[PDB]
RNA sequence: CAGGUCUGUGAUGCCCUCAGACGCCCUGGGCCGCACGCGCGCUACACUGGCGGGGCCAGCCGGCGCCCGCCAGGACGCGCGGAGCCCCCGCCGUGGCCGGGACCGCGGGCUGGAACGCCCCCGCGCACCAGGAAUGUCUUGUAGGCGCCCGCCCCCACCGCG
């Protein structure tokens, strides 16, 4: 079925990082779908690409983060 | 992110992806009757760590775990209680099971007879027995 | 006023990180191996679970302004529903032995008073409330 | 916590001279108006600060019909006990629109006012009674009865 | 709505749903008591974001739920206006307007196909969106709110995807044949 | 001494002309205003039938207690004469305290 | 016989009407026959409304 | 085994005071804390009395005593108690021990469909 | 209407028993025995969820305090005193899995003269991934979801009436 990650992104993480940058949105799940990151990965990596300040997270919710890129403006 | 894969403990297979709490939820099935942080994931787990709750899986009375956090209470044969899973909990259920079909009961018979044993409806609830 | 103009939780939160550092409560060893409540089956994950709680009685307390009421009340306040049964589930008040353990540790540490009955916000801990409420307000 | 002499009882002298009530679905609120810096608390808890955060709009209403000037100087204490967290919403909204009708009420201007918020929103100023309905025998609710067996 | 989306010029663009669509009467948030089962026709004046929201608390489980449905509606909305750089009702409006299937062959044995009133294609437009979401939110990753969203875009253009369009066709089929 | 008083009776009507009395008798010794305990509703719902069979149909009977709140400031002697003064209507509770 | 006479304790609540033991509906202390209370219900003031 | 932790020929020298920490939550509360009752302590003097008798006696002990909570020196005797209708025979052992009769007594007969 | 109730009664005819009683008590069992078929229910099948850390509002209407105990409970005194759902924030991440809790094995309590009753703690982890022919009740505070109270109660509600 599905692939469980176990958190194994090194070399690929940043390739996975620069993905997501490239997507115009990005939510907790929809990561999960389209790589296949446990959702709760998908948060970890997305901590670290907000603090970076690449996304800007619209709205937080328990369940839903809601960011859209504030960069890729340029 | 580092990552292991399958580990064994007590000859179980464990998954690494899954949090500590939720690798270790069954042991051998029969096993989950602590030092290591419980989120870390069965993959971040160390040797080291694993080597002392192997101890305190061994030894509960030793770190603070409770007597009545305890899988047996009373025991039957040294009268105290004590943590035992894997083959033990196997081996001593048969005992348990061994020791009510030695004196004739009514939980021997139940339990030879498949019947649930302090259980109530037999009439209307048992069926594909 | 003050505290009550603070979102409660907001500050519950953020008290009990104060008083662990103030050195208020310091969690007894029952309280790392034991879950909360004769309906929750599993222990809190929090870690600081014993502060957060401490900061729940003691402003609850100052909830109470004059109430003098006692650890079962406050238990009911944190009370939820038992599951795991075919029965339908129903509501199961918090263990009192934790609750008993912070009121004392209060009452003993003088930031709570035993006027009669069960406790009220002692004249000393109401400076406390207050003190972090303004804290929280800038 | 039901039509006691709860209303008056929380509060001794800080006399308020506008007196309002908002009350639907058991949930009963009484709102006294002392009319000093314009701010809004119900139940000790700034009305700024709701605890349903999505229902912080539906109790600041009123004050979103009017402009600030009438809110400028009508301070309201509000005081619900009862009922259940969406009727105490429901009732906080009764209870200002109440309190702004009798600042003007006097005057042909309570019209104005009393205009403006209903066309808005049905129930600002009015409150819908429905009640909740009996259990009959041979069923779990008033329109639910048990299944049938045969026929 | 939800402190945000003014409904300035969002409009409908279909006359007949227009008459029964409210565009203007929204108070903040979709929420109020407004009895709109009374009477008759009281849907008509009733907010359709209100209308979406109250179809989300159905199928049992999440029954009478609103405060639960308005913060989805409200985290689908987001969604919505992020990807299609648009206001979310604008857009809530094409996508209950074209899902309504304007020809349904009932029974009126054989079956007859009869013209459908611009309410019930209203009433059925935010149903199906509600279920082409519930649907696609079940044992899956995508949160209900995800679909709930991704079903409103396709309706607004017309792509069969959408559970909607897909079930409005095949309504307006089966009434074609037994014309 | 102020003497509490306080009346059950089962039927308002009977207990609505006893307190209308209660004031036409202790006027002058000051009987307390008429504060009406909230009623206590005596409910027990028990199956119409003698038996149990046909529809469950159930038959409530509810009995109502009404009470009211009376204090007079009066002699020993007094409250006496108010017992023998008020209107004295069959099946009432008659309460003298202190 | 004293001994064997009543040896067992057990409550032995009944109607105060009919002294059936079952269905004694003692709920504001009226020991009192479900069908029993049927039959007398109007001297203890009970109404139907 | 050894029951409890207490040897089997330390067992039939223990008293049940001796055993009653180390036996089930009902026995601590039955013995312990409520306390035995006339009935039982004659049985369990009737017991004594015949084992302590020992003329070559086939009493077989006949009981209608179900609540009896078996006692560390019974063991070796065979008891037999009224399922009902009938005494049916308990030979007492290790395990046994702080076990009421009617748990080894047959109340009702199998199925046998 | 030969619908149901003579088994609710000092309502009762005819009738039956009446001293080894078909009278009453006393003891032990049975109604709860289970290859199976069905009726009313309750809990499910997960992420519009479980987890569980806080906020917080009930109504028929209503008691608590102090210590001891993981609990269950208990000791000790006094008159007192209030849900769930939901709300926010974590977490798990579509995996019969962190859903579900049926059964089972140690114990710890309680009520009673006594479990064979219930409660709780550590285990244990059955089917069940949305249900065929059929069907059942409903249109506003309604269906549903969600808790609570009382009755009968020593203990005990997936029940009834609320």
């Amino acid at each position: 079925v599905d692939y469980p990650t176990l958190f194994a992104d090194e070399a690929a993480m940043n390739e996975a990082l620069k993905f997501i940058k490239n997507s115009k949105c990005i939510t907790h799940t929809q990561i999960c779908e389209r790589l296949r990151v446990s959702v709760a990965l998908a948060k970890r990596v997305m901590r670290q690409l907000v603090k970076s300040g690449d996304f800007a997270i619209v709205s937080k919710s328990s369940r839903m983060t809601i960011f859209k890129n504030m960069t890729k403006k340029e | 992110n580092d990552y292991r894969d399958l580990l064994r403990m007590f000859n179980t297979n464990i998954q690494g992806k899954v949090v500590l709490e939720c690798a270790l939820v069954g042991i051998k099935g029969i096993g989950r009757r602590a030092n290591i942080d419980v989120h870390k994931r069965a993959g971040e787990l160390t040797a080291a760590e694993e080597d002392a709750l192997m101890k305190v899986l061994e030894d509960p009375l030793s770190h603070g775990i409770p007597a009545w956090m305890l899988n047996r209470n009373n025991d039957f044969e040294s009268g105290k209680d004590m943590h035992i899973l894997v083959n033990t909990i196997a081996s001593t259920h048969r005992a348990d099971l061994e020791r009510l079909r030695k004196t004739r009961c009514e939980r021997g018979v139940r339990h030879h007879h498949n019947l649930k044993v302090r259980g109530q409806h037999t009439k209307s609830t048992g069926r594909r027995g | 006023s003050s505290v009550t103009r603070v979102p409660a939780d907001v500050f519950i939160n953020s008290f009990a990180a104060h008083l662990k550092n103030r050195g208020i409560i310091k969690c007894p060893a029952f309280t790392d191996y034991v879950k909360t409540g004769v309906s929750r089956q599993y222990a809190p994950r929090d870690a600081d679970w014993f502060y957060i709680k401490a900061a729940s009685v003691i402003r609850h307390f100052y909830i109470s302004g004059s109430h003098s009421i006692g650890v079962a009340g406050l238990a009911r306040k944190y009370s939820s529903l038992q599951k795991g049964k075919t029965t339908p589930h129903h509501t199961k008040r918090a263990s009192c032995k934790v609750i008993r353990s912070i009121v004392s540790q209060f009452l003993g540490q003088k930031l709570l008073i035993a006027g009669e009955r069960g406790r009220h916000i002692s004249p000393n801990g109401r400076k406390m409330v207050e003190d972090f409420a303004e804290g929280l307000q800038k | 916590d039901l039509l006691e002499r709860n209303d008056i009882e929380v509060r001794e002298r800080d006399k308020y001279t506008v007196h309002t009530l908002g009350k639907k679905k058991n949930s009963v609120a009484v709102a006294f108006v002392k009319a000093g810096k314009g701010d809004i608390l119900v139940n000790n808890v700034p009305l700024a600060l709701v605890r349903p955060e999505i229902l912080r709009t539906k109790v600041s209403e009123p004050i979103m019909i009017l402009g600030e000037s009438l809110f400028k100087g009508l301070d309201m204490n509000i005081k619900v006990a009862g009922g259940g967290h969406v009727s105490q919403i429901y009732a906080v909204r009764q209870a200002i629109s109440r309190g702004v009708l009798a600042s003007v009420k006097d005057e042909a201007a309570r019209s104005e006012l009393r205009a403006k918020l209903v066309s808005y929103d049905r129930q600002l100023v009015v409150s819908d009674p429905r009640r909740c309905e009996a259990k009959k025998f041979g069923g779990r609710g008033a329109r639910a009865r048990r299944q049938k067996s045969y026929r | 709505l939800f402190n945000k989306w003014p409904l300035t010029d969002v409009k409908c663009q279909d006359e007949s749903l227009e008459a029964y669509i409210s565009i203007d009467n929204h108070s903040f948030v979709p929420h109020s008591a407004g009895r709109w089962s009374a009477k008759r026709f009281r849907k008509a004046k009733c907010p359709v974001v209100e209308r979406l929201t109250n179809s989300l608390m159905m199928h049992g489980r999440n029954s009478g739920k609103k405060l639960m449905a308005m913060k989805t509606v409200g985290e689908a909305f987001e969604l919505i206006n992020l990807y299609t750089g648009k206001n979310p009702v604008q857009v809530l409006v094409d996508a209950v307007a074209n899902s309504g299937p304007r020809e349904d062959s009932c029974r009126i044995v054989r079956r007859q196909s009869v013209d459908v009133s611009p309410l019930r294609r209203v009433n059925i437009g935010i149903y199906n969106i509600a279920t082409g979401a519930r649907k696609a939110a079940f044992r899956k990753v995508r949160p209900f709110a995800e679909c709930l969203a991704e079903e409103i875009m396709n309706a607004a253009a017309g792509a069969d995807k959408s559970y909607a369009i897909s079930q409005r066709n095949s309504v307006e089929r089966i009434a074609v044949s037994n014309r | 001494q102020k003497y509490t008083i306080i009346v059950v009776g089962k039927d308002l009507k009977l207990v609505e002309r006893y307190v209308k009395s209660i004031v036409k008798e202790g006027r002058a010794f000051g009987i307390s205003g008429p504060c009406r305990a909230p009623v206590r509703r005596l409910t027990i719902t028990t199956r119409k039938s003698p038996c149990g069979e046909g529809t469950n149909t159930w038959h409530r009977f509810e009995l109502r207690m009404y009470k009211r709140t009376f204090w007079v400031t009066c002699g020993g002697n007094d409250i006496s004469t108010i017992l023998s003064k008020t209107v004295v209507i069959p099946g009432i509770q008659v309460t003298v305290e202190v | 016989r004293e001994t064997e006479f009543c040896t067992h304790i057990a409550h032995k609540r009944e109607c105060r009407i009919c002294g059936n033991y079952n269905s004694v509906y003692r709920k504001y202390g009226l020991f009192i026959c479900r069908r029993c209370f049927k039959e007398n219900a109007g001297k203890i003031g009970f109404v139907k409304l | 085994p050894n029951f409890r932790g207490v040897e089997v020929e330390k067992l039939a020298t223990m008293k049940i005071t001796d055993i009653l920490p180390k036996l089930n939550a009902r026995c601590r509360r039955r013995i312990g804390k409520h306390g035995l009752s006339m009935k039982h302590l004659r049985f369990v003097n009737k017991l004594r009395l015949r084992r302590a008798a020992q003329p070559s006696k086939p009493k077989i002990v006949r009981t209608h005593l179900r609540d009896m909570i078996i006692f560390p020196e019974m063991i070796g005797m065979t008891v037999s108690v009224y399922n009902g209708r009938q005494f049916i025979p308990v030979e007492i052992k290790p395990p046994m021990v702080g076990r009421a009769l009617r748990e080894y007594s047959m109340s009702y007969k199998i199925v046998s469909h």
